[PDB]
RNA sequence: AAAGUUAUCCAAACUCGGUCGUUUAGAGGAAGUAAAAGUCGUAACAAGGUCUCCGUAGGUGAACCUGCGGAGGGAUCAUUU
RNA sequence: GGUAAUUCCAGCUCCAAUAGCGUAUAUUAAAGUUGUUGAGGUUAAAAAGCUCGUAGUUGAACCUUGGGCCUAGCCCGCCGGUACUGGCUGGGCUGGGCCUUUCCUUCUGGAGAACCGCAUGCCGGUGUGUCGGGGAACCAGGACUUUUACUCUGAACAAAUUAGAUCGCUUAAAGAAGGCCUAUGCUUGAAUACAUUAGCAUGGAAUAAUAGAAUAGGACGUGUGGUUCUAUUUUGUUGGUUUCUAGGACCGCCGUAAUGAUUAAUAGGGACAGUCGGGGGCGUCAGUAUUCAAUUGUCAGAGGUGAAAUUCUUGGAUUUAUUGAAGACUAACAACUGCGAAAGCAUUCGCCAAGGAUGUUUUCAUUAAUCAGGAACGAAAGUUAGGGGAUCGAAGACGAUCAGAUACCGUCGUAGUCUUAACCAUAAACUAUGCCGAUUAGGGAUCGGACGGCGUUUAUUUUUGACCCGUUCGGCACCUUACGAUAAAUCAAAAUGUUUGGGCUCCUGGGGGAGUAUGGUCGCAAGGCUGAAACUUAAAGAAAUUG
RNA sequence: GUAUUGGCCAGCCGUGGUGACAACGGGUAACGGAGGGUUAGGGCUCGACCCCGGAGAAGGAGCCUGAGAAACGGCUACUACA
RNA sequence: GCGGGUAAACGGCGGGAGUAACUAUGACUCUCUUAAGGUAGCCAAAUGCCUCGUCAUCUAAUUAGUGACGCGCAUGAAUGG
RNA sequence: AUAAGGGAAGUCGGCAAAAUAGAUCCGUAACUUCGGGAAAAGGAUUGGCUCUAAGGGUUGGGCACGUUGCGGCGUGCGGUUAACAACCAACUUAGAACUGGUACGGACAGGGGGAAUCUGACUGUCUAAUUAAAACAUAGCAUU
C-alpha cells in the first residue's frame, strides 16, 4: 500500500521500479555483469588449464576424509585456481603438466559438499575424458 | 481540519431553508442599499457592516432582502477597497510580529508563528492574482508592507 | 479530502448490508449516484429510493432487501474497447450466468450486457453482483 | 600543347607537452573470514550475582568501567485522610 | 561410512525414458521472492525527530428530464397446414418519425417526384405533355460551427512468420497443389482475421478539463446618420471626370428584450463575542535547605559501612541558638489531569505579540489534499570567547575488598553542571504504529465552551459563582465484547482485502563482510549526510507450548 | 559555392539556443526492424545470422572516368605489415 | 624549629627472573624498590656513543639525500610537544 | 670579450660565467588558514608601406500681435524634425592587401624554472673595521 494510482502517474510507477529492482540479488550481477570481470572463466562454460602440483584437502566438521584436489592455471588468462578430480582412484591418471580441461559443480560459483574452496572439476584429461578411462573404455596416448 | 493546525472544529454557522423575508420585516430593498453605503462611508468594513444590520435592526440575511451580497452592492457604488479584506487582516497581523520580533531577538517560538502567517499571504494573494482582483506585477515586499496596513 | 462521492455511497451501502440492516443513508447526492442506483433497481437487487432536498447537495435514503453480495468501484476511469471488454467479467464477477459491470459511454451509462446489444464503449466505473 | 613554376584550399603522417580511462610492482602499516586438543580472564542469557540497552564524552592488558540526558524490549499495568 | 553399511566398491533382481540418455553455462515458468492486475513496513528486513513549501500527482455538488402518438427490422412464444407458409390486438430487443416553450444553419444551381386540376382514350382509377400551381428526397457549389481527451465505423499500410479455410504428398513435419469420362478436352483453388503507438476522415455527446456579457469594449434590426477603401456591365471606341447602384472596414443616434452574476459543502480562509491553559520573550518578587564565615555554650569523641579503614578533633571537632554572603533548584498540593509542530514546559506580579475549542440568520466563493530537491526549530554530552563557580562530579590521588580489582563500596577532587553571544544536528528523538476523508458496537468516568431544569448554600445578596440531574460539539485515556482481522502475543483499528482499486509522500528484499573502503559535500574540531565491491555461509530471526 | 534548399561557407549586425517532463558526459561483452524462446491473464528475455534499411573492405585522407563511385577483384601518398 | 598550601616556580619522571598445542616473541604471574617511576606524540632528527645501524628507493658504482623500523649511550609535552 | 665536438666527467660545493627577460592573445597542477599558490609550468605574434572602420565638441529650428536700429526683447501659442545641415578638433583601439637574403622589444632596457627535507610563522632590528643567522623583537597565550 502507498502506491500512486492516479490515471497520469506512469512516469512515478516506472521509475520506482527501476530503482527498486537492484535490491534483488540475481538481476543486480546480471545488470553489472560480475562474470564478465571477476569469474576465472570469461563467462564461458568450460576452460583448459596445466597441471601444477596435487595437493589434498580436508573435509569439513562432521566429516572426515581427503579430498584430493589438483591445482590448475588457466590457459585463456594466467589465472590459478584448484579442482577436484572425482571417482575412486583417479589421480594415477593425472600427471604433471597434462592438459585438463575443467567445468563447474553447478551451484553457480559456491562450493559444493564438505569440500572447502573448490569450484570446478575435472572433465577430460589429455583429450580423452575421465570417466571412458575409468571405465578403460580407453587407453591414455603417451 | 485547519489549514496549519491539527485541530478538527466544526464550529460554523446555518442557513436556514427559507429564501424570503419574513412577514414582520416591512423593510424596502432601497432603504436597506441606503443604510449600507452610510456605514461604509463611516470605515466599516463588510465585515461588521453586515452584523450591525443584523445585531440592530431587522435584516438577518441582507441577500434575501435585496438579492445582492454585500460586497456586489458596495462595487457598484464605487465603494470597494483597494485590496480584499481578508488579506488585508493578514497583512496587519504580519507586520505586528515583526516588530515585535526585533525587540525579542531570541523569541524561538514567535520566530515559527511569522514563517507560517506569510507562507499563508502568498498562497491566498496567488488565487487573487488569477482571477483578476490584483494586477500581475503586485508583489509582497516585507520591506514596505507598513504603509499598506495604515 | 472527498475524491470519490460514489466511492462513499457504495462503502456505505456495503457495509449496512453486510450488517443485515434494512435502510441507509448517504450524504451526497449526485447525478452519477442516481443512475447507478437505478440500474441495480431495475434487476432487483434494491427497492425504493427517495431523495430529500436539503438546499446543499440533498441526501439518500436506500431500501434494502437482501440478495446484495457486494457493490465496488474502479478507482481510475480506465479506456476499455468493445473487443477486451470481455477481459474484465473474467476478472471480476463471480460467474458468467450472473453479474453486472458498470460502464460509462456517450450514449449513458449502462451494465457490460447492454452495451453488447447496442454495440459501444467507453469507460469503466463499477460493477455490482 | 608536355616538363617545370607562383599563391590559396582539402589534408594523411611524425615530434614534444597536457588531460582522461583500464591493467600492474612496492619496504612498512592496519582490518576481515576460516581453521585449531593454544594462553589470560568471565562481559551477556536467572534480580547471570553492579537490572539490560541507546546517543554523547573520557579512561584501562582484553572483554569492559564511569559521568550526564533518555527508553522498558523490566525484576512494577496496583496502595486509600 | 568408526566390524553384521537399505546410500561407497562389486554379483544378482527390480524401476524410469528409449535410438537415444547424463553432465556444465546462459535464459523463462515455478516467483503474489519485483507485485499496474498483485506483493510487506506494532514485535520477523523496513514510516524521515518534527513542521512549512516549489516542481509532480490528485481535486465537492449544479445547466433538456419526462410524457403522448405513429412506423420498420430481427428473435422467441402460440395456432394451423405442407424444412416450408400464414396468423397472434403475442410479449421482448434494435432503429426511425411527429406534438408537448425544444426538431435541425443558410443561399445558388442541377435533374425531378408526390399532391393538384386542363382536354385527348379503355374497362373511378390511368400513359396523357417540352401543360403549370409545385419542388419530398438527391447531387454539385458558397457562407456560418467554443477548443482538446475518450469510444464506434471507415480509409491507408509486406512478403515470410503466428492464428486459421480448402486438397489423402501411402500417414506425418511439410507443400500450394489438384480434380473429372478416356478424351486429340473441360474445370477450380492459391481465402479470412490479428497487429495499434503516432498520423488522415466519419458517427456519438455520458464521464474529465476548457471558452463566453460586470468599469458592458455585450447580442439583435433590411430603423436611421455619417467617412473611408474597393468597382462588375449599360450608354460606339480610347483616355479623363461625375451620379446612381453593389461590397468592405469603422463610428454615432433611436428602437427592440423577462436585458447579463448557480448553491453557500458537518471543504477552506478571514472578522466579531465571552472564555480557557505548568504554550513563548523580557523584567521583577518569595521560599526553606546545602556550603562557608562571624558571635555563643558545653566537653570527648565525630564520620562512614555488611563489617572496617583513609579523613577531622581539647589549636574545642561533631552538637546548640542568633546573624551575614554567594550560586543552583522550585518539595508536599501533583492525578491513568492540562498546553505545544516536535524537542519541551510547574513560586509571585507587571509588560509584549501569538494560539485551540465553543458560540454566530456576519463576510469571501474553490482560494483545497499530499509533497522529490530546498528551508525554520531540534534534549543531553561536546566546541569557541567573556561573566559565574554553592552543590554534585568524567579524568586523577588515596582507603578497603579480592587469587588478581586499572571496578562495584568509602573519603577528596579538575573539565563539566548555571548564564550572554555564536557553532554542532545526533537519541529506545517510541505509540518501535506517516498525513487527509467516509462508514461500522455497547458502557461508565474525566478536562474546555454552549443550552435546559427542581432545590440547597450564600453575599448591599437578585442575574452570576459553588454542588446536583440530562442533552450536545471538540479533546487525553480507559472497561466489556468479536460479526471482523492476524503466525501468534493481541488490535474500535492492526476492521470494511483471493468477493483483492477513495487521494498522496517515504522506506524494505536470507545471514555476515558493513553503515566498513573510496569519491564528493557541510563543520573550528569531534563528526553529520550520501554509500560500494571482493570474499564467506544453510541457516539467522519472530510468536507461543512442554521440560 | 552546390544538381537544389540550408550558418554549407565569406563579410557586416543583433544576444541568443537546450535543461528536474532529466539536458550535457560516461558504460554497452549495442548495427536497427520484421521477428525467436517461454505462457491463465498482465509479462520477462534474446535478435551477428536466408527478407527490408544503413555502414565497411588492414588503418586515415585525396582523386580520375562516368547518367550514377569519394569505388578499393580502380589509381596517388603517408603509417603498419609483407 | 614544629604544622599546611603551591610545578604555564627551579627541577625530576626504575631494575631482575619465569611463561602460549615446533621456533621465535611475551598479553599473563611472582620479586626488589620511592617523592613519582616518561602518558599522548616523535626519531640514527641540528639531539644515537657503538655506526659507513638494518630494510626499501634514487646511480653503471653513493660514508651523501628521502621513506620506513626503535630497550632511545643521553627524545618528550609553555625548561613547551 | 669570443670559441669546433662533448656538456659538471672540474671542485669541499655549479664558486665565477652563460641562458631567461618588454608588450598583446591563448594556457595553467598538487596543496591551502579559501585571502593565495601565479609572472606557476608551457606556447604564438612583433618592421616598412598604401588603405579601411569605430570612439567627440559648438552653433542653427513655426506662426500671430506689441517694442525697437535686415532685428534683440514682450509675449500668444503650437510642434518633438521616423534626427537632418554647416563648421571645428587631439590621440587611442581593431582589421585587410602588397613588400624583404624569415628580418623586426634589431642599440639601450630586461624574471632561469621544477620535485622535496631541516629550521624561524610573517614585515622589522644588531657585533661601525673578519660572523646578518636558526640569534633579538613581534602579535597571541599564561603566571605574580
Ligand atoms: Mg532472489
Ligand atoms: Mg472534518
Ligand atoms: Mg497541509
Ligand atoms: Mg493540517
Ligand atoms: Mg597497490
Ligand atoms: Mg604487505
Ligand atoms: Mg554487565
Ligand atoms: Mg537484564
Ligand atoms: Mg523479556
Ligand atoms: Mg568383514
Ligand atoms: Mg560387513
Ligand atoms: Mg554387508
Ligand atoms: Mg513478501
Ligand atoms: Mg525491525
Ligand atoms: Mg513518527
Ligand atoms: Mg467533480
Ligand atoms: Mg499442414
Ligand atoms: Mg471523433
Ligand atoms: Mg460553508
Ligand atoms: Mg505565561
Ligand atoms: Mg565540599
Ligand atoms: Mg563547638
Ligand atoms: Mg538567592
Ligand atoms: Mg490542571
Ligand atoms: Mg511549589
Ligand atoms: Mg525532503
Ligand atoms: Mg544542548
Ligand atoms: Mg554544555
Ligand atoms: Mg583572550
Ligand atoms: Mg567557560
Ligand atoms: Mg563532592
Ligand atoms: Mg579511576
Ligand atoms: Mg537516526
Ligand atoms: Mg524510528
Ligand atoms: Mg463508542
Ligand atoms: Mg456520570
Ligand atoms: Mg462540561
Ligand atoms: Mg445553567
Ligand atoms: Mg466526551
Ligand atoms: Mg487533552
Ligand atoms: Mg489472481
Ligand atoms: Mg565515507
Ligand atoms: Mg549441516
Ligand atoms: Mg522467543
Ligand atoms: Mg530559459
Ligand atoms: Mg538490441
Ligand atoms: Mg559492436
Ligand atoms: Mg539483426
Ligand atoms: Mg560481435
Ligand atoms: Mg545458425
Ligand atoms: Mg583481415
Ligand atoms: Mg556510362
Ligand atoms: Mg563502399
Ligand atoms: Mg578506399
Ligand atoms: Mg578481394
Ligand atoms: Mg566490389
Ligand atoms: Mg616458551
Ligand atoms: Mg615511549
Ligand atoms: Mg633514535
Ligand atoms: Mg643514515
Ligand atoms: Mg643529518
Ligand atoms: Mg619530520
Ligand atoms: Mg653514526
Ligand atoms: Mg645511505
Ligand atoms: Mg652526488
Ligand atoms: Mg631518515
Ligand atoms: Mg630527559
Ligand atoms: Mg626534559
Ligand atoms: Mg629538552
Ligand atoms: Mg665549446
Ligand atoms: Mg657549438
Ligand atoms: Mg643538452
Ligand atoms: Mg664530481
Ligand atoms: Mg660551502
Ligand atoms: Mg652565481
Ligand atoms: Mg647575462
Ligand atoms: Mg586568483
Ligand atoms: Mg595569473
Ligand atoms: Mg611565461
Ligand atoms: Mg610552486
Ligand atoms: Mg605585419
Ligand atoms: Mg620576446
Ligand atoms: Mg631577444
Ligand atoms: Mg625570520
Ligand atoms: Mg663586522
Ligand atoms: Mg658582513
Amino acid at each position: 500500500g502507498g502506491k500512486p494510482r492516479g490515471l497520469n502517474a506512469a512516469r512515478k510507477l516506472r521509475n520506482n521500479r527501476r530503482e527498486q529492482r537492484w535490491a534483488d540479488l540475481q538481476y543486480k550481477k546480471r545488470a553489472l555483469g560480475t562474470a564478465y570481470k571477476s569469474s576465472p572463466f570469461g563467462g564461458s562454460s568450460h576452460a583448459k588449464g596445466i597441471v601444477l602440483e596435487k595437493v589434498g584437502v580436508e573435509a569439513k566438521q562432521p566429516n572426515s576424509a581427503i579430498r584430493k584436489c589438483v591445482r590448475v592455471q588457466l590457459i585463456k588468462n594466467g589465472k590459478k585456481v584448484t579442482a577436484f578430480v572425482p571417482n575412486d582412484g583417479c589421480l594415477n591418471f593425472v600427471d604433471e603438466n597434462d592438459e585438463v580441461l575443467l567445468a563447474g559443480f553447478g551451484r553457480k560459483g559456491k562450493a559444493k559438499g564438505d569440500i572447502p574452496g573448490v569450484r570446478f572439476k575435472v572433465v577430460k584429461v589429455s583429450g580423452v575424458g575421465l570417466l571412458a578411462l575409468w571405465k578403460e573404455k580407453k587407453e591414455k596416448p603417451r | 481540519g485547519r489549514l496549519h493546525s491539527k485541530g478538527k472544529g466544526i464550529s460554523a454557522s446555518a442557513i436556514p431553508y427559507s429564501r424570503n423575508p419574513p412577514a414582520w420585516l416591512k423593510t424596502t430593498p432601497e432603504q436597506v442599499v441606503e443604510q449600507i453605503c452610510k456605514l461604509a462611508r463611516k470605515g466599516a468594513t463588510p465585515s461588521q457592516i453586515g452584523v450591525i444590520l443584523r445585531d440592530s435592526h431587522g435584516i438577518a440575511q441582507v441577500k434575501v432582502v435585496t438579492g445582492n451580497k454585500i460586497l456586489r452592492i458596495l462595487k457598484s457604488n464605487g465603494l470597494a477597497p483597494d485590496i480584499p479584506e481578508d488579506l488585508y487582516f493578514l497583512i496587519k497581523k504580519a507586520v505586528a510580529v515583526r516588530k515585535h520580533l526585533e525587540r525579542n531577538r531570541k523569541d524561538k517560538d514567535s520566530k515559527f508563528r511569522l514563517i507560517l502567517i506569510e507562507s499563508r499571504i502568498h498562497r491566498l494573494a496567488r488565487y487573487y492574482k488569477t482571477v483578476g482582483v490584483l494586477p500581475p506585477t503586485w508583489k509582497y515586499e516585507s520591506s514596505t508592507a507598513s504603509t499598506l496596513v495604515a | 479530502v472527498r475524491t470519490s462521492v460514489l466511492h462513499d455511497a457504495l462503502n456505505s451501502i456495503n457495509n449496512a448490508e453486510k450488517m443485515g440492516k434494512r435502510q441507509v443513508m448517504i450524504r451526497p447526492s449526485s447525478k452519477v449516484i442516481v443512475k447507478f442506483l437505478q440500474v441495480m433497481q431495475r434487476h432487483g437487487y434494491i427497492g425504493e429510493f427517495e431523495e430529500v432536498d436539503n438546499h446543499r447537495s440533498g441526501k439518500i435514503v436506500v431500501q434494502l432487501n437482501g440478495r446484495l453480495n457486494k457493490c465496488g468501484v474502479i478507482s481510475p476511469r480506465y479506456n476499455v474497447r468493445l473487443a477486451e471488454l470481455e477481459k474484465w467479467v473474467t476478472k471480476l464477477l463471480p460467474a458468467r450466468q450472473f453479474g453486472y459491470v458498470i460502464l460509462t459511454t456517450s450514449a449513458g451509462i449502462m451494465d457490460h450486457e447492454e452495451a453488447r446489444r447496442k454495440h459501444v464503449a467507453g469507460k469503466i466505473i463499477g460493477f455490482f453482483y
